């Protein structure tokens, strides 16, 4: 019964914590490497226009 | 809420592999738990 | 006239040696082969005055092109006789009926209105939709947008308040002012069929801009329906119900204005003015001091990979007053409408409700069966995730009462109209599963008359 | 017509010529001695800036800019069909025989279509009559399949003065029309632009089910006339049969195959391979039918970009004859890539993943040209484009916004799967992943015309093999023989959905089609082998006792797509054995 | 030195078997005559010692027809570009061969040339000459490098990821000029060799490389720590072409059935060792425990061949067969009968 | 600015000793070879670079403080006088130009350095260049290119960066000097890189990757529990291991290629593991599997954790580099084999903890006694042989 | 102005010097206002590519010299933005300076002071 317990809480903590903090932690990091990207675009058209 | 790490294209790919790992983990571990379950109710039975 | 075009760089065009040229002052570029193409003045400096044109700048010859400024923005010729007539996204007849003669043109950038001139909006719309009559009530003058999401059921949703939508003890006084923008031929005209058949389009304006309409065109058709609304509830004392979908669509067309322009962009790439952008619209409903009629607003956007966070519902949520959610796990289940009532919510519901209105035990059975539907369904997530053992006998009845809430009040069908009557009454009914003990929300004098 | 320029700026892509100001924007040039292909983008007084699609290399200022007059356009006549282009309808076999060369050289300039060939034109409308955009005033047998009718090409109203049958170029005027600019030439052939759409009287609702004779995708997941599906083409999933028995079988008259920006050796199996498919009906080359559009990656960028919109405008063209159409896109995601390739170029601000700002407009730009629509022309006719697209999405990942804006605009998805393929399940179509929101609509279609309740059918066969999904689970953890009788029973209707339904094998002679009526008969014997089977179990009548009475007749039920079309009846029947059997033995 | 785009209707479909001598890409990710099939490396991963392997171990079978190996190094160091040249002399294989050896403090210039220069002498060979050519590239990456630094100097703005708008239509040119000709008697072979940046497959130069060329190799570190040589990923490579090189008439009848099952026998083996960790030595099956030490033997026997061993194609399909022996023909599922009773 | 001219270069086949047992043992330098240390601020970058100053077996060492701590250097002048190898300083030059000097002086030191060490190369001897940091030279050519206003690269360095990088080292390296001698000399490259954020995603450490054979990759990770050097023997690698096996095989007359793989194989093991062991691990794990972690954990504590600042373990010798890891594998072995005779991985255990404190303590064994070390062999197999009965 | 007064009162006046500095992070937004009016090429979040170089012209004046009997010992203060250390002003200071206490929001609220 006990060894049951142990499983559950570890199924538990990885489906309602963990799966879902990498899950949204893995969005979060693609979203900002796009927002740099766009950044960097925009920084670069200013550079080039000093010209 | 989202975990304490850097957006880089590395670490990206780290928590990819670390989900798609904890994935499947998770399925094994329900798996066990439902056979211990079934292995615990003849048992109980037994006891009772 | 002027013959005069010095630059074309993609969307934007330069016009020198022009005089008395005003910003956003509407043109026509008269092409060297005769066809015509509008445009507006985004800038206008010493002699030179860019512009940007609605169809695009390809086919274009610079020699032999002319340029007419027209000395006005962009307007719509406004008439009562728009009712029960179909538009595109600049108010151009769609429909092969007669042209419009107009009583005026206005603006349609619109005005705003004086804080202090402002009137809170108050009173009841009957959508007969019961989760949003009931607990997120529809107030005249507010604004209420749908969060949904791709495949789920906005459309039927929409349809379906726009029919269904009345004011309860008067009329002929209530139109519907409907604007599709960049919904595919399909959409438009599952939505075009529905009006004409339900008879709806007899009380209607309808402006529709589809998917492969220029983008610059599909912005404008939001401001064309309020124009036509702000008409309607001011100068001819209607009550108006403006149904705008899909705002996503709105933003994206946005976003792709702001990039051709290479502007700074915003959290995902939207424009950093969004949120003012959005405003413009939406800010646009209400009642005014002394004057008859109001304007009332229902966005509908989808929320991109389900994400309220996104920029779109996000400052959507920041600028209207409360937000009707639609969620996959509810589509799923056969409920029609899919509606949440949990991140929902009406934030000006109690000015539309009461003895009056719709009835005396309108809130407190509202916050009732919230609370009772809240507890429901923490108790099903009991029952998931540990089991039906974990739950008192107390819990199951609440588990019980969430299931038949979902499956016989929310639910109702597409085309299932219920007055606030029926509605409250239902509420009631679902209320009697529950101890006489447990409704702490209502007090005793209500549960004499009312509890079944 | 034709206007010279002079360079005088080259840098890599980028060429800037001036005295250009006869040329518009998005206009066609020729760059340099040499003459690569360009198109203006900007234009500043007489200075225009040229994107160059071609190797500049060796290209300097003083030497020309040579301007078509036009943007992109298509040659539309007799000699478009069975002819393989480009992106920009360059000819490849007229390169292969004026060129005597191996090679797409470069400046190298030659008209899409045979300019000097005679082609018998019968005239079939009258002196004196009345016409405008659409109408047809006569027609050639094109082909051994399709007659390609001549249509009053769009800018033209007038009555026809002179008018005669005979033998003519597509450059010889044949017909003679008073407009109101006094009289005008035509002849049999017309230019459009690829990003114009070609217009119409109206558009409507495509309602009517395209039979492909495919059993899973005209059953679950069907298409209708001037509807649209998107397929993603992982590896190895049977891609290419699934869509040559969809430019096969389809009642369709011409199929426009085009290749967006493919790898060489995978872009030479189509070439080969299309021209070796039969026409059923006729047993002709499908070739006979067919414009196909191909572009290696190494195709300028223009051409890959420009392809589908090529092949939509030829699509246009036969659905204003009154055609039903289907075009086939082989890799959007490859099309995809050139805009974001094209964006880069251009310095643009990026949109999502890199692609452009305007992905989702230029895809709902190229969808909303398909549909069902009346033509122009005093008949009214009705014609159709259908459109079929494979997408390769970089993982996989269906998330991607190439394929999540063709979602936005489409209502069909197939979803192919390389796990069902290890399985060896062909089409390799995933059930529980496709979907079609053309669904109720066909069934309501389906319903009329064959008196039967299909979309009852349907709706139950899906919702079996969605409880073959739960009951997998069960079967995973407790075994096979856990399950309650009900549940077994439940497992084997599945299986036969599976093996004697959705399994269908493009290379056997009978089981590459099915017709309406045979899918009608296949899924009946199905379900109605379950239903009875149901019953007995009510019945106290046990699950294996119920299977090894109904070996001989569940055979028979696995045949049934061998069953010639001709023969239907034997299917038929296969209801009253099922019956019979059973109740036998609850005995 | 740029070439011409080949006429699409001018091309023959590849034909002929490459027994490269690895069966990890021989017997799993078979390359053929005209196939364009990079190799995805890392920094400090051992493409070097691969491609040197490929160099010297390349050859169609029953052919007495011979390679012309025509060898680009683009941006490499001394060090890496001094190997090739002693492996090259050392077994011979510089008589066959045609070597373009660019160093990394030559001009970015020069860099950019090297690939075209070595494409114009392969083609010339194969196409004027009537050679079976094949070409190897390394690094590609260092060639996108040089690509960036022009690009700069024009100030043109970055594309995805900082590098040229143009780069497809730059890499897809090169690799394009690869191949059979109609009615012309040889062909070109192209192997380009790139690192990954950070072993990123989302990298604009594998993910542009990818769609281009006909499936890849992958080399990992996973692998090549446990000391697995040549470290190659069976799992995520790819030739899109294997099976017009394979069967009866090109290597034996029973090539495509074993990769299927060698294939999928690996993918439950792996699955299998994991289970072994999650729910410990005892949940598994006495089949399950045969797939883990399947998995093990295949990395440490079957894919670990060793810079310096050349398999026949037939060796390699023993050592397949001797692997698949482990199981019960009852898991063979994806092997007819026939084929399982031929062959144990 | 120019190279010095050369006869031949060569390709470097001798090991440098460093004395640091992660470098020797799985990322080895030889003479003659070019590494890169990236690594976040605080991760060690320095120290590395002052022990292989101090240890190592080349002739001389050119030590080129490019944009750092103006104290490091003072540290090295009045430091390295008191030490030997003879004064350590007399085989020693110093450029130093720190980080609030002026910045375009920093691309002038490296040059300056490599220069200097060309110039004793030609003579014939073995140099060792150290290069502290690479970044700040780069940065210093960001600063520049910002203010002529160029089109930059990523990150905002100049687009040449690449170029720059393998001109400096491809100067490395051994030769034949120019004469009718025919000398033999050597440079060998040690460069620091500081990646912002220590992002190794970045240009410079990206670039530096694709001309240099040895990567020493730092981790803040493990420089916060102290394990130091703090290599991550993951990402790490040497171009220069298979070589540098066979030379130590010869050597040490012992198959030491073959404990280096299995040592790295138990690395890349645990590395698995512990992936798989962080969501559920350690209660259900295979006996096999517990004792993997055990001598994985024996590697890292016992053999790759080595303290610059401790008198005795500052240094390593090759000799005592082979008896320690032998004592490690050799656990692992004969407590392998007891599984596999029906012993409990706990019965192993707590019959060892005797001997496997010995273990964990040879690291502080004298270079005088190794007798000490290597008697560790006969005690793990007898107590191991006595526990199965 | 106090780096130089604090290198004048230590070498000059031969006093032991403890150099407090409170916010430097408000120092390198003003850098970036200047560096972002000046339109120069910027680096990461708009700081300019000489952040490092400027920092370091402050940071590197602390210590002791030969044969004089003052010394300077510097405690700059920042706040790191977000919380992020690996943002740029954290950063770059850290690899500029000799360590550095850190302080974290976690072991605040569990009452630990210092919260280092
Ligand atoms: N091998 C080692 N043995 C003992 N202590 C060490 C070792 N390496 C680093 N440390 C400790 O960590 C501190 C930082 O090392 P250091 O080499 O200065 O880092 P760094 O990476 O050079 N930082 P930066 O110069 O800012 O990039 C040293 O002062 C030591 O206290
Ligand atoms: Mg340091």
């Amino acid at each position: 019964a006990e060894e049951i317990e142990k499983t559950r809480r570890r199924v538990n903590a990885l489906e309602y914590m963990t799966i879902p903090q990498l899950e949204e932690t893995i969005y979060y990091i693609k979203m900002k490497l796009e927002e740099n990207e766009r950044a960097e675009v925009t920084r670069l058209i200013k550079v080039k226009n000093m010209g | 809420m989202r975990l304490n790490v850097n957006p880089t294209r590395m670490e990206l790919t780290r928590l990819k592999k670390q989900l798609t790992t904890a994935t499947r983990g998770h399925k094994l571990l329900k798996d066990k738990q439902d056979e211990l379950m079934r292995q615990f109710i003849l048992l109980i039975r037994k006891n009772n | 006239e002027y013959r005069t075009i010095k630059e074309v760089v993609g969307p934007l065009m330069a016009v020198e040696k022009v005089s008395g040229v005003k910003y956003e002052e509407l043109i026509e570029v008269r092409m060297q082969n005769g066809e015509i193409r509008r445009g507006q003045v985004l800038e206008v400096q010493e002699d030179k005055a860019m512009v940007q044109i609605f169809e695009g700048t390809s086919g274009i010859n610079l020699k032999n092109s002319s340029v007419r400024f027209l000395g006005h923005p962009l307007q719509l010729g406004v008439s009562e006789d728009m009712i029960g007539r179909v538009f595109d996204g600049l108010g151009r007849p769609k429909d092969n009926g007669p042209e419009i003669l107009p009583e005026k043109y206005l603006d349609i950038n619109g005005e705003v209105i004086n804080p202090i001139a402002r009137d809170y909006p108050d009173e009841f719309i009957q959508t007969g939709i019961s989760a949003i009559d009931h607990l997120n009530t529809l107030v005249r003058g507010q604004k209420l947008p749908v969060f949904s999401g791709s495949g789920l059921p906005h459309k039927e949703l929409a349809a379906q308040i726009a029919r269904q939508a009345t004011v309860l003890d008067s009329s002929d006084d209530f139109a519907v002012v409907f604007a599709a923008i960049g919904i595919t031929f399909e959409e438009a005209e599952f939505f075009m069929e529905d009006f004409r058949q339900t008879g709806a389009i007899d009380r209607s304006v309808m402006f529709m801009n589809l998917a492969n309409d220029p983008a610059i065109e599909r912005i404008a058709t939001p401001r064309m329906a309020l124009t036509a609304a702000e008409y309607l509830a001011y100068e001819k004392g209607m009550h108006v119900l403006v149904i705008m979908t899909d705002m996503t669509n709105y933003a994206e067309a946005l976003r792709e204005i702001s990039a051709a322009r290479r502007e700074v962009p915003g959290r995902r790439g939207y424009p950093g003015y969004l949120y003012t952008n959005l405003a413009t619209l939406f800010e646009r409903a209400g009642r005014i001091r002394g004057l008859k009629g109001s304007v009332t607003q229902i966005p509908i956007l989808t929320m991109p990979e389900d994400d309220k966070t996104h920029p779109i519902p996000d400052l959507t949520g920041y600028i209207t007053e409360g937000q009707i959610i639609l969620t996959r796990e509810l589509y799923k289940s056969g409920i029609q409408p899919p509606i949440d009532v949990l991140p929902s919510l009406s934030r000006l519901k109690d000015k539309g409700t009461g003895a009056g209105k719709t009835r005396e035990d309108h809130a407190a059975t509202m916050n009732q069966l919230f609370a009772a539907y809240a507890q429901g369904k923490q108790a099903k997530e009991l029952a998931v995730v540990l089991g039906e053992s974990a739950l008192s006998d107390i819990d199951k009845i609440y588990a019980k009462f969430a299931e038949r809430f979902e499956n016989e009040y929310v639910n109702q069908g597409f085309y299932t109209n219920r007055t606030i009557t029926e509605t409250l009454d239902l509420g009631w009914e679902l209320l009697a599963m529950l101890p006489r003990t447990e409704l702490k929300r209502i007090k005793d004098d209500l549960l004499d008359k009312y509890l079944p | 017509g034709m206007q010279i320029g002079k360079i005088i700026k080259v840098s890599g892509p980028l060429v800037m010529a001036e005295n250009m100001s006869e040329a518009s924007i998005q206009d066609m040039c020729l760059v340099g001695d040499l003459g690569v292909i360009g198109e203006i983008i900007e234009m500043r007084q007489d200075v225009a800036s040229i994107q160059v699609y071609e190797e500049t290399s060796g290209i300097g200022p003083g030497e020309p800019v040579r301007s078509t007059g036009e943007a992109l356009s298509v040659e539309l006549g007799p000699g478009i069909i069975s002819q393989m282009f480009d992106g920009i309808q360059r000819p490849l076999d007229t390169f292969m025989e004026v060129t005597q060369s191996n090679f797409l050289g470069r400046g190298v300039q030659l008209p899409a279509l045979d300019h000097e060939k005679q082609w018998w034109f019968e005239a079939t409308i009258e002196e004196g009559t009345e016409v405008s955009a659409g109408d047809i005033i006569g027609y050639v047998d094109e082909t051994k399949i399709i007659q390609h009718k001549i249509m009053v090409p769009n800018g033209i109203k007038g009555t026809v003065q002179k008018i005669e049958s005979g033998s003519f170029t597509i450059d010889d005027p044949i017909c003679v029309i008073e407009t109101e600019q006094g009289l005008k030439e035509l002849t049999m052939m017309q230019k459009w632009p690829v990003r114009r759409g070609r217009p119409i009287k109206q558009k409507l609702n495509p309602d009517v089910p395209m039979i492909t004779g495919q059993r899973v995708i005209d059953t679950f997941f069907p298409v209708t006339k001037g509807g649209a599906a998107a397929v993603p083409g992982p590896f190895g999933a049977g891609k290419t049969v699934v869509q040559h028995q969809i430019a096969k079988w389809s009642d369709v008259d011409l199929v426009v195959y085009v290749g967006c920006g493919e790898r060489g050796n995978e872009m030479t199996d189509v070439v080969n391979e299309f021209p070796e498919l039969i026409d059923p009906n006729t047993g002709e080359s499908l070739m006979e039918r067919t414009v196909l559009i191909a572009n290696t990656s190494n195709m300028p960028v223009a051409a890959r970009e420009a392809s589908i919109y090529t092949g939509i405008t030829i699509a246009e063209y036969f659905r204003d004859m009154g055609y039903d159409v289907a075009i086939m896109a082989d890799s959007t995601s490859r099309w995809a890539e050139a805009l974001r390739e094209m964006s880069g170029r251009l310095e643009e601000m990026p949109g999502d993943e890199g692609y452009p700002a305007y992905l989702g407009s230029r895809l709902a730009e190229y969808y909303e040209r398909s549909g069902r629509v009346i033509a122009l022309g005093s008949d009214q006719r009705e014609g159709s484009i259908t459109a079929i697209s494979a997408v390769s999405p970089s993982g996989g990942d269906i998330s991607e916004p190439v394929t999540q804006n063709t979602l936005r605009v489409v209502k069909v998805f197939w979803g192919l799967d390389s796990s069902l393929a290890q399985k060896r399940h062909f089409p390799s179509i995933n059930w529980i992943q496709s979907y079609s929101l053309y669904s109720t609509e066909v069934g309501r279609y389906m319903d009329q015309i064959l008196q039967q309740d299909w979309s009852d059918m349907v709706t139950e066969g899906m919702r079996i093999l969605q409880e073959e999904e739960q009951l997998n689970e069960i079967v995973r953890l407790v075994g096979i023989d856990s399950l309650s009788d009900n549940d077994r029973l439940t497992l084997e209707v599945a299986k036969s959905i599976r093996e004697d339904y959705l399994q269908q094998n493009a290379f056997d002679d009978v089981d590459t089609f099915t017709s309406r009526e045979k899918q009608f008969n296949m899924l009946k014997v199905i379900l109605t082998f379950g239903k009875e089977a149901r019953k007995a179990l009510s019945l106290g009548a046990y699950f294996n006792e119920i299977m090894e009475g109904t070996v001989a007749v569940r055979e028979r039920i696995s045949r049934s797509k061998y069953i010639p079309e001709e023969e239907l009846a034997k299917i038929s029947s296969i209801n009253e054995e099922i019956k019979e059997t059973i109740q036998l033995i609850v005995s």
